[PDB]
């Protein structure tokens, strides 16, 4: 929409956001391995 | 500092997330059983009473009861 052509766009695009998507997936994956310290079962069961 | 501040601080992070993980983590559980004390008392013989019975008359024998 800014007007750069297809080719800048997905430079731009993988550029400006490639970094987020993973620092946001290590955060929810890091989060959850959390679980795996806990001492209930239950909980324990779903870090890894 | 400036390439030495981020290390540090992460290694004291982990250290510090560490020592929680360890300090809570056994505070579970940790009472299975309850013994119950014990307080007995010396079972000796020292200055027994003593207790004597006496049986005499002018007959030869004699039936006799008693209490121990």
């Amino acid at each position: 929409r800014a007007g750069e052509d297809r080719e800048s766009a997905y430079y731009t695009m993988f550029h400006g956001t490639a970094h987020v998507v993973l620092a946001s997936g290590l955060t929810i994956a890091g989060a959850t391995l959390c679980l795996h310290f806990t001492r209930l079962p239950y909980f324990q069961t779903m870090g890894v | 500092l400036g390439r030495i501040w981020l290390p540090v601080l992460i290694v004291v992070a982990v250290a510090a997330g560490a020592l929680i993980v360890m300090n809570v983590r056994t505070v579970f559980g940790s009472n299975p059983v309850v013994v119950t004390e014990k307080t007995s008392d010396n079972a000796e013989d020292f200055n027994p009473k003593v207790v004597t019975y006496e049986i005499f008359g002018s007959g030869s024998s004699a039936v006799i009861n008693y209490m121990d």
